[PDB]
């Protein structure tokens, strides 16, 4: 049958939040207070920390994975990621 | 960092996690302290408890829960470290003065 | 209406009709079930 069909072969042919301190994104209640106790004061630090450490401080508990994720997934942020300019001359704490 | 600013952390920590089951050892373990010790200091910042308060803040959202949804008292205890309505109806005379029943009638 | 929507309705939403928590505990674990199941694309009719 090869013999065959080799003859038909001829033939088929810049964001704001992002530069927002974090008590002031509008969010719940312990998914602000607790990012500026452990040096994050902008949004622009939390995206470049690894969270296999960030939740399992002292201050963080299991239901801010959401909230942190919620902001991490509309806008493209990766889990992480290096910004190019971020920080101002402007940074305070409470 | 004064631990005046410690509790004051605290007051915020538990306002959105009241219908969680949040005991002590979550508490103690995610503060960087041990299971006493946030005791201790409690008494001197705030002048009330904090195993009561947390029921304070726990009955009190059971009367908010109850003059706006319509959830059974048996099951509201179910969440909130109750295993039955028998103690859930008890305190709620010393903390609010009412029945459980009754203050949904009166507007 | 539905059987699978009862077990949507929890045991802390059905109490207040007027005119049984303890039977539907009962009748549930005769024929093998529970009751505050989370379901999902229900009921797709």
């Amino acid at each position: 049958a090869t013999i065959l069909a080799e003859q038909l072969e001829a033939f088929v042919d810049f964001d704001p939040i992002l530069l927002r301190p974090v008590d002031d994104l509008e969010l719940t209640v312990r998914s602000a207070n607790c990012l500026k106790a452990e040096a994050i004061h902008y949004i622009g630090d939390l995206v470049q920390r690894t969270e296999v450490e960030l939740l399992k401080t002292p201050n963080l508990g299991k239901k801010s994975l959401t909230e942190i994720k919620d902001v991490l997934a509309s806008r493209g942020l990766s889990l992480g990621m290096r910004l190019e300019n971020w920080p101002p001359a402007s940074i305070a704490d409470e | 960092m004064s631990h005046q600013k410690i509790i004051q952390d605290l007051i915020a920590w538990i306002d959105e996690h009241i219908d969680q089951p949040l005991n002590i050892d979550v508490v103690a373990k995610k503060s960087g302290y041990s299971k006493w010790y946030l005791q201790r200091m409690f008494r001197t910042v705030t002048h009330q408890t904090l195993g009561d308060y947390i029921r304070q803040r726990r009955l009190l959202l059971a009367a908010v829960e109850l003059r706006t949804t319509e959830r059974p008292i048996f099951d509201i205890a179910m969440d909130l470290g109750y295993v039955s309505q028998q103690t859930f109806s008890r305190v709620f005379r010393r903390q609010f003065d009412r029945t459980p029943s009754d203050y949904r009638h009166r507007l």
